């Protein structure tokens, strides 16, 4: 622990948790919001018969234990397993005391105001944490970025989230929530590999088959022509090694995987591509600032490791609107820190400490009072 | 006697030499798997780059 | 055969393999898709001396033969088998050539596409069927049931897979497969007559144990209670006489066989309950129409000639769902032909020969042809 | 008998019997458990005239007495044998009465439930032990090699079971047990010494085939081509001096004999070789796990003082499993009495004691708190 | 006499590990030296990848 009271940044982001001190470039202690339990009852000794197990622990234990997820899409299961996973991360993995540091949160756009009444009152009573500030990864992607104009698309692994700003300025009216996300992904690669004669249901190929849209995913340029040329592709056919030593090869899959959050219809959405998402979003809000919207998108999450994202989105955005002005996309490199980077920015300066949530106010008012406090 | 004496000294030698052999043998398994697998880290990696290849 | 060129139905079951000719109500040749090899070498002369053995054939000289499944959840080992017994079953027990009549055949849901591309190819290839058409045994047990809403759940002997079909159209985004089925059940109940005396590996008495779950299993209404109840059970406690003679007595193992499909964590599943399956599925798709998915859930398959399935997937479910709409299954007596009627359904109308898959169609395009002639 | 009350410790291994005190580091009072019973009546005095004969006195008086298997795979024949045999080895043996000494046992993998409760009531009710508890070797052994990950093959002399355990806990999803052990060794070997020219029947010459077995036997590297060479072989055919004094020769047999276990189709087992039972138990449970078994697999029982296992084993492992990580066996020698030694570590530590099986407990609810209180 | 012939039998046992052991112990070292050579090939490579970025 430093010797100055700075304050914990704490990104619970859709998927990951990245938890840190204020000040620091990066997050320290970042896992996967993945969530072991014993798969069976006790009765051997001498050795674990524990049973929440969190972060590399679970990864290194996950054939052993059920995964579950205390979150999906916003929702929350079970606080007891985010008090654990909480404590685990900042004594057995920051090695900090919430006594002593204010905690600088971010959620996920559009969260339950119940929800954010019941966590911030479990969180006071449990914990004693000094003050308090949560705020929406939006803006911290935005602040991370440095610019006060663009659209932010939020793809975390449980929403995909689209939501303009300009001038520094959020726009609910023009914000909207899409059910697609990492979760979609994996379900729709793994009825492609069972098409492909592998079919498995357990969450340890859950999370090969995610490395495996990691590593060697493509994002078509032209999709039925591209299956069409695919049709032999030795070339183009791209293997993998499995860790059991198996060699999986996969064709066209490698972008006809990530091509269902722009067509919808393989898997029955009535909703179109999130590109159309991106568009109605920019016209919903008066027209004339729409070009610095097509000019200052910007895309935020893990996912955006991909390829293939930027070349899409510009050509089909300028097939929708006009193509006078310039479109282009801007992701700095290792985004998915760049919200933590920007709780960081937000203790950097000298006027956070004047709307500290302390513990006093919440005492006095009850959860309500973030209701004034935070908006 | 002295020939049982003989034999069991050797037997006793033999399998001294055995275990010492089975204890090198361990330490060079660990090594070569570890440096293995970080060699299939190292080429898995450089197949990386090379997508990375594909694409630019 | 038939004067008239009437097309050929054939049901092969994962399973059970069940064919005969168009118009007719019942399949005529009916076999299980077990196969025998024989377990030694040849010296003798006379008589037998012959390599393939199918249909009751291997059935009475089970224990002369290593009992071989050409298919094991919806895998293919080797074709020159399917070709064996589609012969035998053709020539030998239809007593019908394939020249002259195009073939109508199920599939075992989300079946391999390669494996479609390579069985239409070798088929086409080895046989002269005129015309093909393939269908899934989902949208078959509908016609059966003859009600274009529902959820199928097809517990076949090597997966069950829970489907929902709404107002006659697939939902393949919400279509699962289990690996839990007949082969599980035989597993199971080995293991527990294991702890009950008597240990046996090979098939024979794997039919004798699945002839024992047709005939006496119970599905529990309540678990933990009947093993409490049925510690002494003098009447409850039944018997089965083996064709040996010996008497062998079983009790709760009645109702602790089939309980495992709903209950997977007593040997070791991730995956919850089929009922759970069949909920999941539900919400997966839109709210509104869940309720009729409740109300108009269908079950088909072999193993469906058991009692208890229907009760306890209604109480399950009314636990599970609101218990404002009554839920009640239906299941007519007989069904695992059910899918075949529906092929002979299928060739009962004159719209059906419009979409015969022709030999000159596979000529032009390869197997390729059915990726757009299918689906 | 020791100044402390310390827990007798006894390992009921198929094939042998090994107790002792605990604290110790290897079991005192070994003997095999063949039993001895007077081939004719009575009409001598003067010395003798005694029914049972156990241990090294039935060893030297193997000529005039019926040999008879107390226990034969696990299933039991007679309590009173057992109730003779334990009196010996407290008494005549271990020179240790019971009352003052909780004992710890061990059994063989997957016993009959009925046969537990039935020993144990039998035990409780004859003897006067303080304290109870019973537990599978499978675990013991794990204990003796001191890792918690792994997959144990016991070879006793009635069955050999494969067992997988990871990070210490039991998976009886992925247990087998063959009926395949020392019994066939010796049943197998004697068919071929019948076709070298030697058929006896009586169990002296079982005891002297099973000595040539330890001493003179080869596990093959490969079969045919062993045979092959082993046509002359004057080298490499091995002699052994028979306690009467004839010289009797083997070749071949010596490889050709533990081959059998190998290769089940010599005398007709369904079942492939225990590599394969190895194979399928592992590939039963999750995919990522299984490189770990394949490379901390161990081997246990007293047929492992043979050579030629370990070779086997990972030759034939790496055939069949991707040879990308490397496997290796470990087998720790003596492993035999290993069993016993995890006994003693069960009562090393001051936890043992919380778990001891009480008079009183069993006297409330009979037999059947043994349900409640080992699993 | 006994003792002597179970001291030759254990005698035998031992040197036969013994040889199996050092035949193991020569392969092992073979291809673990391979291995860090095909490795260090790589590793070589790389180094030369660093030192051009360096140039830049
Ligand atoms: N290094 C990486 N490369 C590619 N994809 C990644 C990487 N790390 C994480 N992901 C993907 O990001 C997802 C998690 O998104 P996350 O960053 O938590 O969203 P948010 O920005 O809302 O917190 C995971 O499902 C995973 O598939
Ligand atoms: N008369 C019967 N009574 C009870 N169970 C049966 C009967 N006939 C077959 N079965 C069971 O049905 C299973 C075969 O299922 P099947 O009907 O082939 O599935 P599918 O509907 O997918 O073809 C067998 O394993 C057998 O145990
Ligand atoms: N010193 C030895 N060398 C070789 N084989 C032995 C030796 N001692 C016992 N055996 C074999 O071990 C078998 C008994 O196995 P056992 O160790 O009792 O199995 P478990 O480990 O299940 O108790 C006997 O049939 C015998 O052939
Ligand atoms: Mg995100
Ligand atoms: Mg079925
Ligand atoms: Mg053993």
């Amino acid at each position: 622990d430093e010797d100055e009271t700075t304050a914990l940044v704490c990104d619970n982001g859709s998927g990951l948790v990245k938890a840190g001190f204020a000040g620091d470039d990066a997050p320290r202690a970042v896992f996967p919001s993945i969530v072991g339990r014993p798969r069976h009852q006790g009765v051997m000794v001498g050795m674990g018969q524990k049973d929440s197990y969190v972060g590399d622990e679970a990864q290194s234990k996950r054939g052993i234990l059920t995964l579950k997820y205390p979150i999906e899409h916003g929702i929350i299961t079970n606080w007891d397993d985010m008090e654990k996973i909480w404590h685990h991360t900042f004594y057995n993995e920051l090695r900090v005391a919430p006594e002593e540091h204010p905690t600088l949160l971010t959620e996920a756009p559009l969260n339950p105001k119940a929800n954010r009444e019941k966590m911030t009152q479990i969180m006071f009573e449990t914990f004693n944490v000094p003050a308090m500030y949560v705020a929406i990864q939006a803006v911290l992607s935005l602040y991370a970025s440095g610019r006060t104009t663009g659209i932010v698309l939020d793809s975390g692994d449980g929403v995909t989230h689209n939501v303009p700003i300009y001038e520094g300025y959020a726009l609910p009216h023009a914000i909207m929530r899409l059910d697609l996300a990492g979760r979609d992904l994996t379900d729709y690669l793994m009825k492609i590999l069972t098409e492909r004669g592998y079919s498995f249901v357990t969450t340890a190929e859950r999370e090969i088959v995610r490395d495996i849209k990691e590593k060697l995913c493509y994002v078509a340029l032209d999709f039925e022509n591209e299956m069409a040329t695919a049709a032999s592709s030795s070339s183009l056919e791209k293997s993998y090694e499995l860790p059991d030593g198996q060699v999986i090869t996969i064709g066209n899959e490698r972008f006809r995987c990530p091509e269902t959050l722009f067509q919808p219809s393989f898997i029955g959405m009535e909703s179109a591509g999130i590109h159309e998402t991106t568009y109605n979003s920019i016209m919903k809000c008066d027209i004339d600032i729409r070009k610095d919207l097509y000019a200052n998108n910007v895309m935020s999450g893990g996912t955006t490791m991909y390829p293939g994202i930027a070349d899409r989105m510009q050509k089909e955005i300028t097939a929708l609107a006009p193509s006078t002005m310039k479109i282009k996309i801007i992701a700095p490199p290792e985004r998915k820190y760049s919200v933590w980077i920007g709780g960081s920015i937000l203790a950097s300066l000298s006027t956070f400490q004047q709307m500290w949530i302390t513990k006093q106010e919440y005492d006095e008012a009850g959860p309500s009072i973030v209701h004034r406090k935070c908006f | 006697s002295d020939k049982l004496k003989e034999a069991e000294t050797r037997a006793e030698f033999a399998e001294r030499s055995v275990t010492k052999l089975e204890k090198s043998i361990d330490d060079l398994e660990d090594e070569l798997y570890a440096q293995k697998l970080k060699y299939k880290a190292i080429s898995e990696e450089l197949d990386h780059a090379l997508n990375d290849m594909t694409s630019i």
